[PDB]
């Protein structure tokens, strides 16, 4: 469930 | 945009986990702003769930005076108690954001990467993450600057 590595943005 | 960052150093980093962030933030104020400014800053306790984000600390002030400022944002480490196993050790983000009248006019995000220092722990990294041996080392090189569109009347 990693795939949100864009919450940075 | 009337509140324009001019710059955001990284202070105190790489650190231990457990220690405060301390961003110095140096932001310039176009007009004298009637309503209030809130600086936030959020830590991703989790990147498969936003339910884990973590408010740590929050600045207001207002009216907004015009002119240059200059303030070190200092928040206290996240609970180790609400941050899921799986997303301790590794990459995280951490961001800063700004609000005037309520409305997110600015996002600075970083990576944050946790990691163990001793060859034991990261080679035999323990089931359940021990956050007193993690180093915190946020990837202050390259943030993530997301502006937008608001009403500053």
């Amino acid at each position: 469930e990693k795939x949100x590595x864009q919450r940075i943005a | 945009a009337k509140v324009q960052v001019n710059n955001v150093v990284v202070l105190d980093n790489p650190s231990p986990f457990y220690n405060p962030f301390q961003f110095e933030i140096t932001f310039e104020c176009i007009e004298d702003l009637s309503e209030d400014l809130e600086w936030k800053i959020i830590y991703v306790g989790s990147a498969e769930s936003e339910e884990y984000d973590q408010v740590l600390d929050s600045v207001l002030v207002g009216p907004v005076p015009a002119g240059r400022h200059m303030f070190v944002f200092q928040a206290d480490a996240p609970n180790p108690g609400l941050i899921p196993d799986a997303d301790a050790v590794g990459v995280t983000v951490v961001l800063i954001t700004c609000t005037y009248r309520g409305q997110e006019f600015i996002r600075v995000g970083y990576y944050v990467n946790n990691e163990y220092t001793e060859t034991e722990l990261r080679e035999n990294p323990p089931v359940k993450p021990d956050f007193s041996k993690l180093q915190r080392n946020i990837l202050a090189s390259n943030p993530r600057v997301t502006r937008f569109h608001i009403n500053w009347e």
